[PDB]
RNA sequence: GCGGAGUGAUCUACCCAUGGCCAGGGUGAAGCGCGGGUAAGACCGCGUGGAGGCCCGAACCCACUUAGGUUGAAGACUGAG
RNA sequence: AGAAGGGGGACCGGAAUAUCGUGAACACCCUUGCGGUGGGAGCGGGAUCCGGUCGCAGAAACCAGUGAGGAGCGACUGUU
RNA sequence: CAGCUUGUUGGUGGGGUGACGGCCUACCAAGGCGACGACGGGUAGCCGGCCUGAGAGGGUGUCCGGCCACACUGGGACUGA
RNA sequence: GCUCGUAGGUGGUUUGUCGCGUUGUUCGUGAAAUCUCACGGCUUAACUGUGAGCGUGCGGGCGAUACGGGCAGACUAGAGUACUGCAGGGGAGACUGGAAUUCCUGGUGUAGCGGUGGAAUGCGCAGAUAUCAGGAGGAACACCGGUGGCGAAGGCGGGUCUCUGGGCAGUAACUGACGCUGAGGAGCGAAAGCGUGGGGAGCGAACAGGAUUAGAUACCCUGGUAGUCCACGCCGUAAACGGUGGGUACUAGGUGUGGGUUUCCUUCCUUGGGAUCCGUGCCGUAGCUAACGCAUUAAGUACCCCGCCUGGGGAGUACGGCC
RNA sequence: UCGAAGGUGGGAUCGGCGAUUGGGACGAAGUCGUAACAAGGUAGCCGUACCGGAAGGUGCGGCUGGAUC
C-alpha cells in the first residue's frame, strides 16, 4: 500500500448484559515513511494526528518480527 | 495395504530417530502413502463409498497433523511440504 | 380423344464421374495453455484457437413488394427496393 | 442484442528531435557465410490530450439497420 | 437486502484552509470495506430524565435543563471575531 | 436423517515471567435540576433551599499475582502413531451353484381345472390340470439364523477370488495437548419417482372383467401396463425412531449373551470359577419425572459446544429467492 | 469549469384497483356418503406415485404411537 502499514487491533469487554468476555478485532491503519513491515510481526503504534483519509496510527517499533 | 516392511521404508526415510513412528513428519508420511494407494482403488470402483469415507477421515487427521506441525514449526513444516508435495 | 410403331433429357426433374467459384467485415464453440480452487476433483477467471445447414454484405443464385410494359425492347422483361 | 437509449467526429498548431508502434541504411563480431549482435538514418502507420480557426451544417457528396409491444401457425436453415 | 467501492484506497509535487486531511488537482501504484453484517430498505432528533418494576429489565424523551437540526421548498455566497 | 469439516467458542498436569482480564488504593471527571437520607422556609402539604449520598462508568498514577490470558519451557494421564493378535451379512468388482415359479418341445393321459364365505369372470376339451424327460430365462438366496454380528446413519446374509474401510484387546515402542464441538459449507442418504440404454420369470399401481352392495370408482377373485432388476446420472424426502445431538467424569447391585486378555482354583478337563477391557439385553437402589417410566447403554449428578421451542388453526401454506 | 430547478430515457422498488379464478375461516335445525376413534368392521399412521364425486383406494418401503401363538 506505499508508505502505508495495516494492522489488526484485538480486545476483549464483558457483554452488556450476559457478563461474558466477548473477543472482538478491530483494523486501523498506519503510516511507514520508511516503509519496512511484513505480514505477521507484531507492531506497536501510537495514535496521531489525521496523516490521511483513514489513517490515524504511526508505526512505532516492530517488536519480536515475524517467524 | 502398508505391509510391514512399506511402512518400514517410509518410517527410515521420514522419522527422526531411529526409532520414530508418532512424529508429525512420520504420521504425514504414512497418511499420505495410504490416501494415495486409496485413491488408485477409488479411480476403479467409483462407487465404494464406505472407502471413501475412510479416505475422507484420513484426509482430516492429515489436515489437522499439518495445522499442528506448522503451528509448532515452520521450518520443519516446509521441509516437510517440500518433501511430500502441497495444494 | 383411342390403338400400333417409332423420336426426344442440347429445355426442365433427379442422379453419376470430373473440374471451377464464393470481395470485405463481425461473432467467438470444442480443444489446448496459464492462474485460482481443493486431499484430489468438479468448478471459476484469463489467454490461445477459429467452429458453425452462424451474423451483415458485393460477385453469383433466386423471385417477396411495387410501378412501368401489356399489337412489349421481351411469347414472362425492366426500374426501385 | 447492433436490444433500447445516448456522447465524440472537420482543419491548423503543439506535446512530438526514438511521443508510440512497422520495417532497419551508415557504421559495430565471427565457427567468413546468401552469417550474427548492437545501431539508428531515411520512408511509411495510428491514436490521444491541450490550444486555436471556420461554416447553417465536419458520417461531410456517393455509400450506408427503422425500432418497440401483443397474439395465431410452422420449432429452426432449406424446398415448391 | 450478499457484494460494495475508481477520488474509490494509498503515495509524490502543487493548490486550498484558521487548522490536519482526497478537502481539490496532475501523475503513479492497485488497493479499501464486508457474515464481528459492508451495500440497501424501514423508523427515529439524542441525553440528564419520566413511567413501571423487588431487582435485573421493559416502555418512553412531554414540563424543566444540555447538545444538535431547521426557518415557504431547493441552491449560493457576502459582511463580520 | 447421518457424518466430515471452515470461522468461532471451549480446553489436561506443571515451572518462570508479563501484568491485558481481574482486584486494592488515590487523583480528575461523572453540570444543574430530578431521585434517596437529614434538616431548614412557606400556618400544614404539594412546593422550595441547604448538606451528604447516588452518579454502577471512564481516564491517569501507584500496589497484588490466586484464577483467566499472552510469552518461554517441561510431562504423559487425553488424542494420535507403531508392533502383535482377534471377530465380523462393513463396502466394491468379476466369475459361479442349486431348490422353486413361468414358458417352450416331446411322451403318457382324459375332462375337467382354477378360485371363494359362497360364486362368477377365466383356462380347457383344437387335448388343459396332473405326471415324466429335455431346454430357455429372470429374480430371490430354505436349513445355518437368534433376542446374534458389522456399519455414522440409510443399511448388510448362496459360494469363490481380487481390491478396500473401520473396531477391539495386549505391549508400552513413539509424538507430546496435536483435544472437543462446530454457524455457514460439503459429502453420504430406504422406498417411490425422473432421463438414456438393456432386461423382464414372479409380483403388481393404473386399467379391464366378475362378485358383494342401495351404490362399491374399494376390500375378495381372474387378468394385467409402468415399476420392481442391471449400467450410468438425477432427485434428497420417510413414524430417516431409542419419537432421546456430540464429548467427558462420577453415582448399589443381580442376571443373560458377543469379542479379547489373564493369574489363581490348572484340571477342580472345566474349557468351569474369579479378575479386567470393549459391546449388546432384562431386572432393580439412590436419584429424577406431571405421570408413564428412566435408572452405569440415565430421562441421575456436573462441565464444554451445537441445533431447536414460545397457545390452536390459517400453514410448513402464499409471495420472494435458491436448487 | 462546478452548478439548483427543468427536459429526455431505460430500469429498480413500495402500494391501490382489476373481469375472472385458487384456496381459507366462520355460519342453521341443507344434500351426498361413512374416512378416523373398539380388531371402528380391510389395523392405523409416515414418505412417494397413480387413480377416484368426496371423505379416500391401491402399489412400494417404513414404524408401533397395533395384534398373534
Ligand atoms: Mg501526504
Ligand atoms: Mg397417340
Ligand atoms: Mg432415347
Ligand atoms: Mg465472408
Ligand atoms: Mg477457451
Ligand atoms: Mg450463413
Ligand atoms: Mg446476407
Ligand atoms: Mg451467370
Ligand atoms: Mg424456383
Ligand atoms: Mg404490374
Ligand atoms: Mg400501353
Ligand atoms: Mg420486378
Ligand atoms: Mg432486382
Ligand atoms: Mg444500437
Ligand atoms: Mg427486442
Ligand atoms: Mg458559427
Ligand atoms: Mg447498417
Ligand atoms: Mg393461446
Ligand atoms: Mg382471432
Ligand atoms: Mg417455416
Ligand atoms: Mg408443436
Ligand atoms: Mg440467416
Ligand atoms: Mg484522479
Ligand atoms: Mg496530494
Ligand atoms: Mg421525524
Ligand atoms: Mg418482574
Ligand atoms: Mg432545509
Ligand atoms: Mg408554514
Ligand atoms: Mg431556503
Ligand atoms: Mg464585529
Ligand atoms: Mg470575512
Ligand atoms: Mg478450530
Ligand atoms: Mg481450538
Ligand atoms: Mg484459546
Ligand atoms: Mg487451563
Ligand atoms: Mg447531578
Ligand atoms: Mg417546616
Ligand atoms: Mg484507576
Ligand atoms: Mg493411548
Ligand atoms: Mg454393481
Ligand atoms: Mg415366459
Ligand atoms: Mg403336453
Ligand atoms: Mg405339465
Ligand atoms: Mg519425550
Ligand atoms: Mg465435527
Ligand atoms: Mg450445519
Ligand atoms: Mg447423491
Ligand atoms: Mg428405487
Ligand atoms: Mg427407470
Ligand atoms: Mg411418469
Ligand atoms: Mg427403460
Ligand atoms: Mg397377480
Ligand atoms: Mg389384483
Ligand atoms: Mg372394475
Ligand atoms: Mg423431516
Ligand atoms: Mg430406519
Ligand atoms: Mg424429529
Ligand atoms: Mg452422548
Ligand atoms: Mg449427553
Ligand atoms: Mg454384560
Ligand atoms: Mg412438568
Ligand atoms: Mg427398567
Ligand atoms: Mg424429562
Ligand atoms: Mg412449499
Ligand atoms: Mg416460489
Ligand atoms: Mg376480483
Ligand atoms: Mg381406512
Ligand atoms: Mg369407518
Ligand atoms: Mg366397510
Ligand atoms: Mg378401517
Ligand atoms: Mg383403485
Ligand atoms: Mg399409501
Ligand atoms: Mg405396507
Amino acid at each position: 500500500m506505499q508508505k502505508t502499514i495495516v494492522v489488526e487491533l484485538e480486545d476483549r469487554m464483558r457483554h452488556p448484559l450476559y457478563g461474558k468476555i466477548i473477543r472482538t478485532t478491530k483494523k486501523v491503519k498506519a503510516h511507514d515513511e520508511d516503509s519496512v513491515a511484513g505480514i505477521g510481526d507484531r507492531v506497536s503504534l501510537m495514535e496521531t494526528r489525521p496523516l490521511s483519509a483513514t489513517k490515524r496510527w504511526r508505526l512505532v517499533e516492530i517488536l519480536e518480527k515475524a517467524k | 495395504a502398508l505391509t510391514a516392511e512399506q511402512k518400514k521404508e517410509i518410517l527410515r526415510s521420514y522419522g527422526l530417530h531411529e526409532t520414530d513412528t508418532g512424529s508429525p513428519e512420520a504420521q504425514i508420511a504414512l497418511l499420505t502413502k495410504r490416501i494415495a494407494d486409496l485413491t488408485e482403488h477409488l479411480k476403479v470402483h467409483k462407487h465404494d463409498h464406505h472407502s471413501r469415507r475412510g479416505l475422507l477421515l484420513l484426509v482430516g487427521r492429515r489436515r489437522r497433523l499439518i495445522k499442528y506441525i506448522s503451528q509448532i514449526d515452520v521450518e520443519r513444516y516446509r521441509s516437510l511440504i517440500e518433501r511430500l508435495g502441497l495444494r
